[PDB]
């Protein structure tokens, strides 16, 4: 039986009030969107490069927050040099373990209940919920963007949305999921709400819903070889 | 006003750092290859979480640059020095699965141990000098246990691969003329064996079984 | 036993007449409501009438009630869309009493089936697919307890019940 | 095998609680001992009267009393020195029977610490004042007494679907209204609480009597004397409560009986937990959960929000457990409770209804306050700078609507305080501070109707009379509090709007200083108004803000500038030399008490030396069965949910441990104190027929445990523990085993393990235990540094 | 490779939120919301160019190095020119 790994090639189609495969608005803009009526499972959009997120393992981000804190304009001193070199120093190798384990790990399987990070192969920007801002369009709702390097809220709980699988057990291509931050606690949620700027596209967000992330398998891990021609490729005639 | 006092969950681990110590003194071979592992349905490695809290109460990567200053305060050198001193009796003699299990971690909980020795402590060391004695003395006492006359290279490389030949040289000397200067308007070290004198002995020695797998280190 | 629904199929006779429906348990612990009436035997379809032999994914199955002895077939809904219901047979000859079992997980054709591994009732006589209403049978009373079953004919991958070992 | 009969063996238990009272009437008869040697001492200190009272002569007088006299011999129950006593409760602790045991094995822990048991008690009481002490003592009485008896003779007077019934209905109500008046007092304008009236009440117990009849069901559909009977008694309970902290605490234990949707049984609750951070920290989620529930079901009721605005903040203290609680079931709750004006409809009716209000006439003001509680229930669990009760509250109301309304000429004073001071607590006093605030001129815009509004009220000098206090409240506090924190915190100066709108800010600056002209500014509001002229003061000077040469003077000078006598004295004496005698007291029984406390492991070492030889009972204790039993006992303590006596058995039989033989001057007298009552109390319980004991090694009294079972007691006791303090205490105890490196108690400890399949249990709670540990400390150590 | 299709896409982008930018300016329709988001844009096109980071200093007062050799036939290829310069006169163009 075919089941997920580390480095597999998926898209996501949320099923409920409104049924889309998630995607973005461009390289410049930075919102998650759902376009309910541009395609199906069985009638995929014309355009196919921008619903497509590899799964990552869980990354080390202490190190990373500890230089984010610090390159704030909060403290200034003389010998802060030192410790802004050494504190980047310490950011490097940390990014260097990360990428050697993210190398170490793939092809192994996929578990409920595990931590998984989404990355978006169009704009190579990690999926992030953050905790301190609300959505744009819907208040009591909670913020969900991008960011090119990641930080705790691109952590996700992967949980089981039918009874049949319980966790412990593999995740089998084709089963509705439900995706969960670890900081946020709330499932990922496409609201019916639209957005003024572009008309049928759906903001998706983080609050207590019923809606469940059938994942859709794209292209396996084993087949991601650059040097092959692969389906989805751009080349020169 | 000012408590400055941990939280409870903190605390309770220091009587429980406490017990786990006690059965494993003695050198009772039966108990330190039994919480490593316990041969049931789904064994629990008592072991590497207690390296882990180790790791994670000194901030791990962030605090192994020098950062022990700050993390390390008047306050949790009891529960530090418990942790050390319980992590000590896992591996004493010739356990070898333990010194397997704490030595090649996936977290870096041994960069922890290998700093501690070298990076002084402020402002606890211009304050309280003492508890870097004993707590460098401790940090030591593991450092020879963890190796605790082994013929193989992995543990050697694995421990020398954070550590650089010249800096232990050098930190031999570090302890060595303030250990002089504090007998200049007397030491008492006899009472006190946290003196620099037995710091800088312990550190010699592990470099002695050190250099077996360094070309360099003899020089 | 039902996995999502968490009830129990279950066959009776109400006002005179078998019915098999899913009944609706009554408290938080829905597995621990074990019935008497609930016991299903499984028969492997052989050429060899005196034959039971093994279970394998692609063999054919026959249900019979234990308590009853009646087995389990799908008509025509009186009603018609649930054009096919669950009910019971006292015939065992004909093909209308034959299910197939379709794994969760993508298994082996050749490959002993699990005593508790969740399965998919896959109706051969028919080509259709089982699934779990929400429609009780029991107008006449007042809390429904009893719910009728029928067929569906494009696959569900929610519908799954449980084998539970006796 | 031996089955004894349960009917027979009950017996013993009922001897028990004989026991129980004939044990507990000893406490009175030794207080009232204690109370004649101070009427004596008293009696030879004030007629002399430089006034301290005599302690090396009260001393011996309280030892006296206490044992080792020949007036003793009445208070030991057996007068035979206490040594047959403990032979029938260590003989009862080995039958088989759980409740009987369980009260044998308390038994003795009261006949050892008699010494402690008494002077707790001694310590709590009270005592009467002058005549009006008496008065209040016999009108009391005899107010309980009569309202006891028709509590007795309540089915006399209860239609149950002048006459004795009439006459009660009536007389009753005085009473209640009696006590209920004895609790508080009113002055003018100050409610005080009395706190003696209370205690006397409290020890006389009205509110048993109160909950009782509260209890008893009742009809309101036809019966309003009944009625009003009930919300009487809830006035009394209310004012009962009213000023104290261990009241609530007290009536605290009957919150199951007021769980109930009516409207002053609910008055009572948040007068339970109000002013209480001990209370309110251990609050239940179901009454919290149900007050909403009532708000959803039973209409719109301003008592409901009472509660929740109560236990949100007490003691005027921040709970962010309790504001992040109100808002994890407020999202649930509906737009039933949470009611907001929003859009222009909305806010249209919002105005036609603050029209008719401000013409207070009828039918207005019950959705007026509710709203007006609403918002102030939103500021006040919004405190704190937390961001998850901001943020979820700011869908509810956001800053546009807050303008609005606020900006709206019909706007009364007392809706400037609901509004504002939650803009202030929502958007300005966060911990992540929104930029559109002071990125926008609706500042500025709110800035000139607080201009106004000053204006206002600093021109209320043609009717003193008639000067609204809320009004020149919110002039003092809340704009003073919404500039400062807006000008002093270092975020806000990023806005490049504050040198575009100077005009205004010279007449806010004029403002501010006018409000310290007023001659009504409370003292505590001082500080508050000069706090903000300070604040503008130094950011005028930071930023060189152009200001007229006399308002800065104005601002400078400010700156620079700033029979029955001895009656009386008998009693008050008398008090205070109480509270002294019972301190002196108290101290001087700690030496001893821990003597009685070793007593304990004493006995327990070695009980078969207490009953006479060529006996069953020495025959089975010398063989170590009492403690083999008692364990056997402790293991299913817990069980049977008995923490306290648990915790007490653990500690005492962890003292078998420590093995100790004995400001240093009062050490050593202190010491020397314990031992020689220790060493008699030992000898007299003893009574063996020059002699020394002999104390087996410490090394074998570990191992002696270990064969009682003491091995398997702290493993059971582990992975059963229910509660922190067990498990905190089973660690220390096998601390205290294992201490030494002893091997037998590890080879028992890892033949248990290795034999139960049941050890799973046991590893995962060592394994959760440090990890719940390890999650809190990567959120507790956060710090950085910030130089020297 | 990988990145020469992700500068397509972004400058593609850009071209086309240009085009209803300047869409609308004929009708005189764009508000502060169509001007504070296009503010923005500007700052993009010079470091997509550059292929830098921002030095802190005033946008307009940084002076560079050569030009990148292949994104300038991307801007040309992708009618950025075409809206590059409409943009600086687009105001002027719209109310007044
Ligand atoms: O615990 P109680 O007070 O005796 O009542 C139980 C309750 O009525 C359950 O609903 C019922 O299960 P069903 O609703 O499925 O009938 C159960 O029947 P059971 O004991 O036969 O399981 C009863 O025992
Ligand atoms: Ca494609």
């Amino acid at each position: 039986s075919s089941f997920l790994h580390i480095g597999d090639i998926c898209s996501l189609y949320a099923e409920g009030s409104t049924n889309g495969f998630i995607s973005t608005l461009g390289l410049v803009d930075d919102r998650c969107v759902v376009q309910p009526e541009a395609g199906d499972l069985n009638n995929p959009p014309k355009k196919f490069r921008d619903c497509l997120f590899k799964l990552c393992p869980m990354n080390r981000y202490s190190a990373q927050k500890q230089f984010w804190k610090a390159a704030k304009p909060g403290a200034n001193s003389t010998t802060d040099a030192v410790l802004l070199n050494k504190l980047h120093h310490a950011a490097d190798l940390e990014k260097k373990q990360n990428e050697t384990e993210n190398r170490k790990l793939l092809g192994t399987v996929i578990q409920y209940g595990n931590v998984i990070q989404l990355l978006h192969l169009k704009s190579n920007k990690y999926l992030t919920v953050n905790k301190r801002l609300p959505a744009l369009l819907e208040k009591n709702a909670m913020r969900v963007t991008l960011d090119e390097a990641g930080n705790e809220g691109s952590w996700f709980y992967i949980q089981p949305f039918y009874k049949l699988r319980s966790i412990g057990d593999s995740v089998v291509i084709g089963d509705k999921v439900v995706l969960n931050p670890v900081n946020a606690g709330q499932p990922l949620h496409a609201s019916s709400h639209q957005l003024v700027d572009n008309p049928g596209c759906n903001e998706v967000n983080s609050v207590n819903c019923n809606t469940s992330w059938k994942i859709v398998l794209f292209m396996k891990w084993s087949d991601n070889k650059d040097d092959i021609l692969k389906g989805g490729d751009v080349v020169r005639l | 006003k000012d408590d400055l006092e941990m939280s409870a969950v903190i605390t309770i681990m220091q009587p429980i750092l406490r017990f786990l110590q006690l059965l494993c003194e003695n050198h009772n071979r039966d108990l330190q290859n039994f919480l490593r592992c316990q041969n049931n349905k789904t064994n629990y490695n008592l072991v590497c979480e207690t390296l882990q809290f180790l790791d994670c109460i000194c901030g791990s990567t962030t605090g192994g640059l020098g950062l022990l200053g700050l993390y390390i305060n008047e306050k949790n050198v009891a529960l530090i020095n418990q942790t050390l001193e319980s992590l000590t009796e896992y591996c004493q003699g010739p356990c070898h699965e333990n010194q397997n299990c704490i030595a090649t971690h996936e977290s870096n909980g041994i960069d922890i141990i290998t700093a501690l020795i070298l990076n002084d402590i402020n402002p606890l060391g211009k304050k309280r000098m003492d508890l870097v004695l004993e707590l460098k003395n401790n940090a030591s006492k593991l450092l020879l246990a963890i190796m605790e006359s082994r013929h193989d290279s992995e543990n050697a490389e694995r421990i020398l691969y954070n550590m650089r030949p010249k800096e232990l040289v050098e930190v031999i000397k570090k302890a060595y003329m303030q250990g002089e200067v504090e007998f200049e308007d007397g030491e008492n070290g006899e009472d006190g064996a946290a003196s620099p004198r037995n710091v800088g002995h312990n550190i010699y020695i592990l470099a002695h079984q050190l250099a077996r797998h360094n070309k360099e280190l003899q020089t | 036993f039902h996995a999502e629904q968490e009830k129990f199929l279950t066959c009776d006779e109400h006002r005179k007449k078998q019915h098999v429906f899913l009944r609706t348990t009554g408290r938080q612990s829905a597995t621990s409501a074990t019935s008497s009436k609930a016991l299903w035997e499984v028969e492997v379809v052989q050429h060899d009438p005196c034959r039971g032999g093994a279970g394998y994914w692609n063999s054919l199955f026959r249900f019979k009630h234990l308590a009853t002895g009646h087995y389990l077939a799908a008509e025509v809904d009186p009603d018609f869309k649930m054009v096919y219901s669950l009910v019971s047979v006292p015939e065992g000859n004909d093909i209308s009493s034959i299910f197939e079992l379709d794994p969760t997980t993508l298994r082996g054709g050749d490959s002993l089936v699990p005593r508790n591994s969740y399965v998919r009732l896959r109706h051969l006589c028919t080509n259709t697919w089982v699934h779990s209403t929400n429609i009780p049978i029991d107008k006449e009373e007042e809390k429904p307890v009893m719910l009728k079953i029928g067929t569906s004919p494009l696959k569900e991958d929610k519908e799954a019940f449980a084998i539970v070992p006796v | 095998p031996e089955k004894e009969d349960i009917m027979v063996m009950d017996t013993k238990l009922k001897i028990i609680e004989i026991l129980q009272f004939i044990l507990n009437v000893r406490l009175d008869y030794r207080i009232s001992c204690l109370l004649c040697i101070f009427k004596r001492e008293f009696d030879e200190s004030n007629s002399q009267s430089p006034g301290a009272l005599d302690f090396e002569h009260i001393e011996e007088q309280a030892e006296g009393i206490f044992g080792g006299s020949e007036e003793n011999t009445p208070l030991d129950l057996d007068d035979h020195g206490g040594r047959t006593f403990l032979r029938v409760l260590l003989h009862l602790t080995m039958h088989d029977y759980p409740p009987l045991v369980s009260g044998a094995l308390q038994l003795l822990f009261r006949h050892f610490s008699q010494r402690q048991e008494v002077l707790q008690a001694f310590k709590q009481v009270q005592l009467l004042v002058t005549s009006q002490d008496v008065d209040n003592y016999k009108q009391i009485k005899q107010d309980l007494d009569q309202l006891r008896s028709i509590v007795e003779k309540s089915e006399l007077w209860v239609y149950k679907g002048e006459s004795t019934s009439s006459y009660n209905y009536r007389v009753v109500k005085e009473i209640l209204i009696r006590l209920s008046k004895l609790c508080v007092q009113e002055s003018a304008s100050v409610r005080k609480s009395r706190k003696q009236q209370q205690r006397l009440l409290r020890n006389m117990g009205a509110h048993a009597v109160v909950l009782e009849l509260l209890q008893i069901p009742y009809e309101k559909a036809e019966d309003t004397k009944m009625q009003e009977i009930m919300r009487l008694a809830h006035e009394f309970l209310q004012n009962f409560c009213a000023g104290n902290q261990q009241n609530q605490a007290l009536l605290h234990k009957h919150i199951n009986l007021f769980l109930n949707p009516g409207i002053l049984e609910a008055v009572t609750m948040q007068h339970i937990f109000m002013n209480n951070f001990q209370l309110c920290s251990e609050i239940n989620e179901r009454v919290v959960q149900h007050f909403v529930h009532c708000i959803e079901t039973h209409g719109r009721n301003v008592q409901y929000i009472k509660f929740l605005q109560t236990i949100v903040k007490a003691e005027g203290k921040f709970i962010k457990k309790c504001q992040d609680m109100v808002m994890a079931e407020l999202v649930n709750s509906g737009e039933d409770v949470l009611v907001f004006y929003n859009d222009r409809a909305s806010f249209q009716t919002l105005i036609q209804m603050m029209r008719s209000e401000r013409d207070r006439m009828d039918e207005n003001s019950p959705l007026f306050m509710y709203h007006i509680h609403l918002v102030e229930l939103l500021a006040v669990c919004t405190e704190g700078k937390n961001v998850y009760t901001e943020i979820k509250c700011n869908s509810l109301l956001p800053l546009d609507d807050i303008v609005r309304v606020v900006t709206h000429e019909d706007c009364i004073p007392e809706v400037k305080i609901a509004y504002i001071n939650f803009l202030n607590h929502c958007y300005v006093d966060t911990e992540v501070e929104m930029k559109e605030i002071y990125t926008s001129n609706h500042m500025w815009k709110l800035f000139e109707n607080f201009l106004v509004d000053i204006c206002r009220a600093c021109n209320n000098t043609s009717d003193r009379k008639h000067a609204d206090s809320v009004l020149e409240k919110y002039v003092t506090e809340i704009v003073m509090s919404i500039v400062t924190t807006f000008f002093s915190s270092p975020f806000s100066d990023q806005s490049t709007t504050l040198q575009t709108r100077q005009p205004v800010f010279v007449q806010l600056l004029q403002g501010v200083f006018r409000v310290y002209h007023c001659n009504w500014l409370m003292p505590s509001q001082k500080a508050s108004v000069e706090s903000c002229i300070r604040v503008l003061s130094d950011v005028a000077k930071s930023r060189a803000i152009a200001i007229p040469v006399d308002l800065d003077s104005q601002v400078n000078n400010l700156f620079l500038k700033s029979s029955v006598l001895a009656a009386s004295r008998d009693y008050r004496n008398i008090i205070e030399r109480l509270q002294d005698i019972v301190s002196a007291l108290e101290d001087r029984l700690r030496p001893l008490v821990q003597a009685e406390l070793s007593v304990l492991v004493d006995v327990l070492h070695r009980p078969e030396l207490l009953f006479p030889e060529n006996t069953d009972a020495r025959r089975k204790c010398e063989s170590g069965g009492f403690i083999c039993k008692l364990i056997k006992h402790t293991k299913q303590l817990l069980e049977e949910n008995e923490e306290k006596l648990c915790i007490k058995v653990l500690q005492t039989l962890r003292e078998m441990m420590t093995k100790d033989r004995g400001p240093p001057l009062r050490q050593l007298e202190d010491h020397k104190r314990g031992e020689a009552l220790r060493q008699i109390l030992v000898n007299r319980y003893y009574g063996n027929i020059s002699t020394s004991r002999g104390e087996m090694s410490l090394a074998e009294v570990q191992c002696h445990l270990d064969k009682e079972g003491a091995s398997n007691l702290v493993i059971d006791l582990i992975m059963n523990a229910s509660s922190d303090r067990v498990f905190h205490e089973s660690i220390l105890l096998a601390i205290a085993l294992l201490e030494g490196g002893n091997t037998t108690i590890q080879h028992s400890f890892f033949c248990r393990l290795t034999e139960d399949k049941k050890s799973e249990k046991f590893f995962k709670v060592f394994y959760d235990r440090m990890k719940v540990a390890q999650q809190e400390i990567k959120a507790t150590v956060t710090v950085n540094t910030s130089d020297l | 490779s990988p990145a020469e299709v992700r500068d397509l896409d972004f400058a593609n982008d850009a071209s086309k939120v240009l085009g209803s930018i300047a869409g609308k300016l004929e009708k005189g329709t764009i508000t502060q919301n169509e001007r504070r988001s296009v503010t923005k844009l500007l700052e993009d096109l010079v470091y997509f160019v550059t292929g830098g980071t921002n030095s802190g200093q005033d946008v307009l007062e940084v002076v560079f190095s050569k030009p990148n050799r292949e994104r300038q036939k991307l801007m040309r290829e992708q009618n950025i020119l075409k809206q590059i310069f409409k943009l600086l006169q687009a105001p002027f163009t719209d109310c007044g």
